[PDB]
Protein backbone atom coordinates (compact mmCIF):
# COMPACT_ATOMS: atom_id res chain seq x y z
CA UNK A 1 0.00 0.00 0.00
CA UNK A 2 1.30 3.34 -0.59
CA UNK A 3 0.18 7.31 0.32
CA UNK A 4 2.77 9.55 -2.10
CA UNK A 5 1.65 13.24 -1.19
CA UNK A 6 -1.96 11.82 -1.33
CA UNK A 7 -1.97 9.44 -4.20
CA UNK A 8 -3.10 6.25 -2.53
CA UNK A 9 -3.20 2.38 -3.97
CA UNK A 10 -2.24 -0.93 -3.86
CA UNK A 11 0.47 -2.21 -6.21
CA UNK A 12 4.01 -3.29 -6.75
CA UNK A 13 6.53 -0.32 -7.25
CA UNK A 14 9.22 -0.87 -9.74
CA UNK A 15 12.32 1.22 -10.88
CA UNK A 16 10.54 3.11 -13.95
CA UNK A 17 12.40 3.81 -17.05
CA UNK A 18 9.78 6.38 -17.80
CA UNK A 19 11.55 9.25 -18.99
CA UNK A 20 9.66 12.52 -16.77
CA UNK A 21 10.13 15.74 -17.56
CA UNK A 22 11.21 17.57 -14.55
CA UNK A 23 8.05 19.43 -13.99
CA UNK A 24 5.99 16.41 -13.95
CA UNK A 25 4.60 14.25 -10.90
CA UNK A 26 2.10 11.34 -11.99
CA UNK A 27 1.82 9.60 -15.22
CA UNK A 28 -1.47 8.14 -16.39
CA UNK A 29 -3.74 5.54 -17.34
CA UNK A 30 -6.51 5.43 -20.23
CA UNK A 31 -8.76 4.95 -17.03
CA UNK A 32 -6.96 7.44 -15.11
CA UNK A 33 -5.32 5.52 -12.89
CA UNK A 34 -1.76 6.64 -11.97
CA UNK A 35 0.56 4.36 -14.35
CA UNK A 36 3.67 5.70 -12.34
CA UNK A 37 4.90 8.19 -9.34
CA UNK A 38 7.45 10.69 -8.76
CA UNK A 39 9.41 9.82 -5.30
CA UNK A 40 8.36 13.25 -3.78
CA UNK A 41 12.44 12.94 -1.94
CA UNK A 42 14.09 11.19 -4.03
CA UNK A 43 13.05 12.75 -7.57
CA UNK A 44 13.31 9.18 -9.04
CA UNK A 45 10.27 7.72 -10.84
CA UNK A 46 8.68 4.67 -9.98
CA UNK A 47 6.23 2.20 -12.23
CA UNK A 48 2.90 1.12 -10.34
CA UNK A 49 1.27 -1.99 -12.00
CA UNK B 1 1.84 42.98 -40.02
CA UNK B 2 0.25 40.31 -39.89
CA UNK B 3 1.39 36.48 -40.95
CA UNK B 4 0.80 32.77 -40.46
CA UNK B 5 1.40 30.89 -36.94
CA UNK B 6 2.00 27.61 -38.72
CA UNK B 7 0.90 25.34 -35.78
CA UNK B 8 3.20 26.77 -33.82
CA UNK B 9 2.14 27.50 -30.63
CA UNK B 10 1.33 23.87 -28.70
CA UNK B 11 2.36 23.54 -24.71
CA UNK B 12 2.12 20.41 -22.33
CA UNK B 13 -1.38 21.06 -20.85
CA UNK B 14 -1.00 18.77 -17.70
CA UNK B 15 1.65 18.24 -15.23
CA UNK B 16 0.82 14.33 -16.10
CA UNK B 17 3.39 11.95 -18.07
CA UNK B 18 1.32 10.34 -21.12
CA UNK B 19 3.52 8.36 -24.14
CA UNK B 20 2.20 6.61 -26.94
CA UNK B 21 -1.62 8.31 -26.39
CA UNK B 22 -3.79 10.69 -28.39
CA UNK B 23 -5.59 12.55 -25.48
CA UNK B 24 -8.11 15.42 -26.07
CA UNK B 25 -7.09 18.28 -24.26
CA UNK B 26 -9.99 21.78 -23.67
CA UNK B 27 -7.38 24.69 -22.95
CA UNK B 28 -6.42 28.46 -23.98
CA UNK B 29 -4.57 27.36 -27.75
CA UNK B 30 -3.19 29.47 -30.18
CA UNK B 31 -5.49 28.59 -33.09
CA UNK B 32 -4.03 26.72 -35.92
CA UNK B 33 -3.12 29.12 -39.10
CA UNK B 34 -3.94 31.48 -36.83
CA UNK B 35 -3.24 35.51 -38.09
CA UNK B 36 -0.02 36.56 -35.68
CA UNK B 37 1.09 39.88 -35.96
CA UNK B 38 4.80 40.60 -36.74
CA UNK B 39 7.03 44.09 -35.49
CA UNK B 40 8.97 44.67 -38.63
CA UNK B 41 8.95 53.16 -31.20
CA UNK B 42 7.67 50.61 -29.08
CA UNK B 43 3.59 49.48 -28.40
CA UNK B 44 1.43 48.46 -25.35
CA UNK B 45 -0.32 45.66 -26.37
CA UNK B 46 -3.27 43.87 -24.95
CA UNK B 47 -2.98 40.51 -23.04
CA UNK B 48 -6.37 39.54 -24.44
CA UNK B 49 -7.38 35.33 -23.18
CA UNK B 50 -3.54 34.99 -22.94
CA UNK B 51 -0.26 35.77 -24.75
CA UNK B 52 1.95 33.88 -27.25
CA UNK B 53 5.37 36.06 -27.86
CA UNK B 54 8.51 34.68 -30.29
CA UNK B 55 11.81 36.38 -31.57
CA UNK B 56 14.35 35.30 -33.83
CA UNK B 57 17.36 37.29 -32.12
CA UNK B 58 20.16 35.47 -30.36
CA UNK B 59 22.12 39.19 -29.47
CA UNK B 60 19.74 39.99 -26.53
CA UNK B 61 18.03 43.21 -27.62
CA UNK B 62 15.00 41.84 -26.08
CA UNK B 63 15.73 42.02 -22.37
CA UNK B 64 11.83 41.41 -20.73
CA UNK B 65 8.20 41.72 -20.17
CA UNK B 66 5.66 43.87 -17.86
CA UNK B 67 2.20 43.22 -17.64
CA UNK B 68 -0.86 44.79 -16.05
CA UNK B 69 -3.88 46.88 -15.90
CA UNK B 70 -1.86 50.45 -15.72
CA UNK B 71 1.73 49.93 -16.12
CA UNK B 72 1.77 53.43 -13.67
CA UNK B 73 2.47 52.34 -10.08
CA UNK B 74 -1.05 53.31 -9.36
CA UNK B 75 -1.15 49.42 -9.10
CA UNK B 76 1.14 46.38 -8.99
CA UNK B 77 2.67 44.71 -12.59
CA UNK B 78 4.65 41.64 -13.34
CA UNK B 79 8.25 42.76 -14.41
CA UNK B 80 9.75 39.54 -15.84
CA UNK B 81 13.44 40.94 -16.84
CA UNK B 82 16.84 39.25 -17.69
CA UNK B 83 19.94 40.11 -16.91
CA UNK B 84 24.14 39.59 -17.32
CA UNK B 85 23.70 36.92 -14.12
CA UNK B 86 20.23 36.48 -13.18
CA UNK B 87 16.77 35.25 -14.73
CA UNK B 88 14.63 37.58 -12.43
CA UNK B 89 10.51 37.79 -12.25
CA UNK B 90 9.12 39.92 -9.55
CA UNK B 91 5.36 41.79 -8.75
CA UNK B 92 6.80 45.10 -8.02
CA UNK B 93 4.62 48.61 -8.58
CA UNK B 94 6.85 50.43 -10.83
CA UNK B 95 6.98 53.13 -12.29
CA UNK B 96 7.93 52.31 -15.61
CA UNK B 97 9.06 54.51 -18.00
CA UNK B 98 7.35 55.71 -21.26
CA UNK B 99 10.34 53.63 -23.22
CA UNK B 100 10.87 50.85 -20.95
CA UNK B 101 14.73 49.40 -21.46
CA UNK B 102 17.50 48.00 -19.48
CA UNK B 103 15.93 52.33 -16.79
CA UNK B 104 12.81 50.06 -17.24
CA UNK B 105 11.70 52.48 -14.22
CA UNK B 106 11.79 55.21 -12.33
CA UNK B 107 10.86 54.17 -8.82
CA UNK B 108 8.50 51.53 -7.13
CA UNK B 109 5.98 51.81 -4.42
CA UNK B 110 5.54 48.18 -3.00
CA UNK B 111 6.69 44.18 -3.74
CA UNK B 112 5.55 41.29 -3.59
CA UNK B 113 7.94 38.52 -4.89
CA UNK B 114 11.63 38.37 -6.51
CA UNK B 115 11.75 35.14 -8.09
CA UNK B 116 15.31 34.07 -9.90
CA UNK B 117 17.37 31.97 -11.28
CA UNK B 118 17.40 30.79 -32.38
CA UNK B 119 13.53 31.61 -32.37
CA UNK B 120 12.44 32.42 -28.89
CA UNK B 121 8.86 30.80 -28.82
CA UNK B 122 6.70 32.16 -25.03
CA UNK B 123 2.94 31.49 -23.80
CA UNK B 124 1.90 33.08 -20.75
CA UNK B 125 -1.56 31.82 -18.94
CA UNK B 126 -2.91 33.85 -16.40
CA UNK B 127 -5.60 31.50 -14.60
CA UNK B 128 -6.54 31.24 -10.91
CA UNK B 129 -4.30 34.13 -10.36
CA UNK B 130 -0.88 31.78 -11.45
CA UNK B 131 1.18 33.26 -14.37
CA UNK B 132 1.92 30.60 -16.37
CA UNK B 133 5.32 30.74 -18.53
CA UNK B 134 6.16 27.83 -20.95
CA UNK B 135 8.78 28.04 -23.70
CA UNK B 136 11.29 26.41 -26.29
CA UNK B 137 14.07 27.36 -28.29
CA UNK B 138 13.73 26.23 -31.97
CA UNK B 139 16.46 26.35 -34.84
CA UNK B 140 15.48 28.90 -37.81
CA UNK B 141 16.60 29.61 -41.39
CA UNK B 142 14.03 32.17 -41.96
CA UNK B 143 13.67 35.96 -39.95
CA UNK B 144 10.65 37.24 -41.08
CA UNK B 145 8.44 34.34 -40.54
CA UNK B 146 7.62 31.87 -38.31
CA UNK B 147 9.34 27.82 -38.91
CA UNK B 148 7.25 24.95 -40.35
CA UNK B 149 6.51 22.07 -38.51
CA UNK B 150 5.28 21.03 -34.97
CA UNK B 151 7.04 22.35 -31.41
CA UNK B 152 6.23 21.94 -27.99
CA UNK B 153 6.50 24.53 -25.26
CA UNK B 154 7.65 22.84 -22.11
CA UNK B 155 6.64 24.90 -18.45
CA UNK B 156 9.62 27.00 -17.75
CA UNK B 157 8.31 28.27 -14.74
CA UNK B 158 4.35 28.89 -12.70
CA UNK B 159 3.65 31.60 -10.40
CA UNK B 160 0.67 32.46 -7.99
CA UNK B 161 0.85 36.19 -8.38
CA UNK B 162 -2.71 36.21 -8.45
CA UNK B 163 -2.30 40.33 -10.17
CA UNK B 164 -4.85 41.70 -12.43
CA UNK B 165 -3.33 41.65 -15.75
CA UNK B 166 -5.06 43.16 -19.25
CA UNK B 167 -1.76 45.34 -20.81
CA UNK B 168 1.77 44.09 -21.41
CA UNK B 169 4.86 45.43 -23.21
CA UNK B 170 8.62 43.96 -23.75
CA UNK B 171 11.60 45.34 -22.57
CA UNK B 172 14.50 46.17 -25.24
CA UNK B 173 18.20 47.79 -24.51
CA UNK B 174 20.04 50.66 -25.80
CA UNK B 175 11.79 41.64 -34.60
CA UNK B 176 9.09 40.16 -32.43
CA UNK B 177 5.85 38.54 -33.11
CA UNK B 178 2.86 38.23 -31.50
CA UNK B 179 -0.74 36.28 -31.05
CA UNK B 180 -3.29 36.08 -28.57
CA UNK B 181 -5.11 32.41 -27.12
CA UNK B 182 -8.41 31.02 -27.70
CA UNK B 183 -10.42 27.94 -25.84
CA UNK B 184 -9.71 25.23 -28.32
CA UNK B 185 -9.91 21.81 -28.10
CA UNK B 186 -6.86 19.73 -29.39
CA UNK B 187 -5.72 16.53 -29.79
CA UNK B 188 -2.09 16.32 -28.99
CA UNK B 189 0.26 12.97 -30.02
CA UNK B 190 2.41 11.97 -27.20
CA UNK B 191 4.98 9.60 -28.28
CA UNK B 192 6.66 7.01 -26.52
CA UNK B 193 9.05 9.51 -24.73
CA UNK B 194 5.82 11.33 -23.89
CA UNK B 195 7.02 14.39 -25.94
CA UNK B 196 3.91 15.73 -28.29
CA UNK B 197 5.03 15.18 -31.97
CA UNK B 198 1.68 16.49 -33.54
CA UNK B 199 -1.71 17.74 -32.88
CA UNK B 200 -5.02 18.71 -34.34
CA UNK B 201 -7.08 21.63 -34.07
CA UNK B 202 -10.34 20.14 -33.81
CA UNK B 203 -12.14 23.30 -34.58
CA UNK B 204 -10.51 24.71 -37.74
CA UNK B 205 -12.44 22.64 -40.67
C1 LIG C 1 -9.05 44.03 -14.33
O1 LIG C 1 -8.65 45.33 -14.86
C2 LIG C 1 -9.60 46.01 -15.70
C3 LIG C 1 -8.95 47.29 -16.16
O2 LIG C 1 -7.83 47.02 -17.01
C4 LIG C 1 -10.90 46.23 -14.94
O3 LIG C 1 -11.84 46.86 -15.81
C5 LIG C 1 -12.54 48.01 -15.26
O4 LIG C 1 -13.50 47.64 -14.26
C6 LIG C 1 -14.23 48.75 -13.68
C7 LIG C 1 -15.15 48.17 -12.63
O5 LIG C 1 -14.42 47.48 -11.62
C8 LIG C 1 -14.98 49.51 -14.77
O6 LIG C 1 -15.61 50.65 -14.21
C9 LIG C 1 -14.01 49.94 -15.87
O7 LIG C 1 -14.74 50.56 -16.93
C10 LIG C 1 -13.25 48.74 -16.41
N1 LIG C 1 -12.30 49.17 -17.43
C11 LIG C 1 -12.25 48.65 -18.66
C12 LIG C 1 -11.21 49.22 -19.57
O8 LIG C 1 -13.01 47.75 -19.01
C13 LIG C 1 -11.44 44.89 -14.48
O9 LIG C 1 -12.64 45.07 -13.75
C14 LIG C 1 -10.42 44.16 -13.61
N2 LIG C 1 -10.93 42.85 -13.22
C15 LIG C 1 -10.69 42.30 -12.02
C16 LIG C 1 -11.31 40.95 -11.79
O10 LIG C 1 -10.02 42.86 -11.17
C1 LIG D 1 20.36 40.78 -11.76
O1 LIG D 1 19.25 41.03 -10.91
C2 LIG D 1 19.41 40.54 -9.57
C3 LIG D 1 18.17 40.95 -8.80
O2 LIG D 1 17.04 40.16 -9.16
C4 LIG D 1 20.70 41.08 -8.92
O3 LIG D 1 20.92 40.31 -7.74
C5 LIG D 1 21.28 41.03 -6.54
O4 LIG D 1 22.65 41.46 -6.55
C6 LIG D 1 23.09 42.14 -5.36
C7 LIG D 1 24.52 42.58 -5.59
O5 LIG D 1 24.62 43.45 -6.71
C8 LIG D 1 22.93 41.21 -4.16
O6 LIG D 1 23.31 41.90 -2.97
C9 LIG D 1 21.49 40.75 -4.05
O7 LIG D 1 21.36 39.82 -2.98
C10 LIG D 1 21.04 40.09 -5.36
N1 LIG D 1 19.64 39.71 -5.27
C11 LIG D 1 19.17 38.51 -5.63
C12 LIG D 1 17.69 38.30 -5.47
O8 LIG D 1 19.90 37.63 -6.07
C13 LIG D 1 21.91 40.96 -9.84
O9 LIG D 1 23.00 41.69 -9.30
C14 LIG D 1 21.58 41.50 -11.23
N2 LIG D 1 22.72 41.36 -12.12
C15 LIG D 1 23.12 42.32 -12.96
C16 LIG D 1 24.31 42.00 -13.81
O10 LIG D 1 22.54 43.40 -13.03
C1 LIG E 1 1.29 49.77 -0.92
O1 LIG E 1 -0.03 49.47 -1.47
C2 LIG E 1 -1.13 49.71 -0.56
C3 LIG E 1 -2.39 49.31 -1.29
O2 LIG E 1 -2.40 47.93 -1.60
C4 LIG E 1 -1.12 51.17 -0.11
O3 LIG E 1 -2.18 51.35 0.83
C5 LIG E 1 -3.00 52.52 0.65
O4 LIG E 1 -2.33 53.69 1.16
C6 LIG E 1 -3.06 54.92 1.07
C7 LIG E 1 -2.16 56.01 1.60
O5 LIG E 1 -0.97 56.13 0.84
C8 LIG E 1 -4.37 54.80 1.84
O6 LIG E 1 -5.12 56.00 1.69
C9 LIG E 1 -5.17 53.62 1.30
O7 LIG E 1 -6.36 53.47 2.06
C10 LIG E 1 -4.35 52.34 1.38
N1 LIG E 1 -5.10 51.23 0.80
C11 LIG E 1 -5.45 50.13 1.49
C12 LIG E 1 -6.25 49.11 0.73
O8 LIG E 1 -5.12 49.97 2.66
C13 LIG E 1 0.23 51.50 0.51
O9 LIG E 1 0.26 52.86 0.92
C14 LIG E 1 1.35 51.23 -0.50
N2 LIG E 1 2.64 51.55 0.08
C15 LIG E 1 3.26 52.72 -0.12
C16 LIG E 1 4.59 52.89 0.56
O10 LIG E 1 2.77 53.61 -0.82
C1 LIG F 1 13.12 8.41 -27.55
O1 LIG F 1 14.39 8.50 -26.85
C2 LIG F 1 15.44 7.67 -27.37
C3 LIG F 1 16.62 7.80 -26.45
O2 LIG F 1 16.31 7.34 -25.14
C4 LIG F 1 15.73 8.09 -28.80
O3 LIG F 1 16.78 7.29 -29.35
C5 LIG F 1 18.07 7.95 -29.47
O4 LIG F 1 18.10 8.96 -30.50
C6 LIG F 1 19.36 9.64 -30.64
C7 LIG F 1 19.20 10.64 -31.77
O5 LIG F 1 18.25 11.64 -31.45
C8 LIG F 1 20.49 8.64 -30.90
O6 LIG F 1 21.74 9.32 -30.87
C9 LIG F 1 20.49 7.53 -29.85
O7 LIG F 1 21.46 6.55 -30.19
C10 LIG F 1 19.11 6.89 -29.78
N1 LIG F 1 19.10 5.83 -28.78
C11 LIG F 1 18.58 4.62 -29.00
C12 LIG F 1 18.66 3.65 -27.85
O8 LIG F 1 18.06 4.31 -30.07
C13 LIG F 1 14.47 7.91 -29.63
O9 LIG F 1 14.71 8.31 -30.97
C14 LIG F 1 13.31 8.73 -29.05
N2 LIG F 1 12.10 8.46 -29.79
C15 LIG F 1 11.49 9.35 -30.58
C16 LIG F 1 10.27 8.86 -31.30
O10 LIG F 1 11.91 10.49 -30.71
C1 LIG G 1 14.80 16.13 1.76
O1 LIG G 1 15.38 14.83 2.06
C2 LIG G 1 16.41 14.41 1.16
C3 LIG G 1 16.81 13.01 1.57
O2 LIG G 1 15.75 12.08 1.38
C4 LIG G 1 17.56 15.41 1.22
O3 LIG G 1 18.56 15.02 0.29
C5 LIG G 1 17.07 16.82 0.92
O4 LIG G 1 18.15 17.73 1.08
C6 LIG G 1 15.89 17.21 1.82
N1 LIG G 1 15.34 18.49 1.41
C7 LIG G 1 15.89 19.67 1.72
C8 LIG G 1 15.18 20.89 1.21
O5 LIG G 1 16.92 19.75 2.39
C1 LIG H 1 -4.98 39.03 -41.00
O1 LIG H 1 -5.78 39.83 -40.12
C2 LIG H 1 -5.93 41.21 -40.48
C3 LIG H 1 -6.89 41.81 -39.47
O2 LIG H 1 -6.67 41.27 -38.18
C4 LIG H 1 -6.43 41.35 -41.92
O3 LIG H 1 -6.33 42.72 -42.29
C5 LIG H 1 -5.62 40.49 -42.88
O4 LIG H 1 -6.19 40.53 -44.18
C6 LIG H 1 -5.58 39.05 -42.38
N1 LIG H 1 -4.80 38.22 -43.29
C7 LIG H 1 -5.25 37.07 -43.81
C8 LIG H 1 -4.31 36.34 -44.72
O5 LIG H 1 -6.37 36.63 -43.54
Amino acid sequence: NFNFNGLTGTGVLTESNKKFLPFQQFGRDIADTTDAVRDPQTLEILDIT
Amino acid sequence: AYTNSFTRGVYYPDKVFRSSVLHSTQDLFLPFFSNVTWFHDNPVLPFNDGVYFASTEKSNIIRGWIFGTTLDSKTQSLLIVNNATNVVIKVCEFQFCNYPFLRVYSSANNCTFEYVSNLSEFVFKNIDGYFKIYSKHTPINLVRDLPQGFSALEPLVDLPIGINITRFQTLLALAYYVGYLQPRTFLLKYNENGTITDAVDCALD
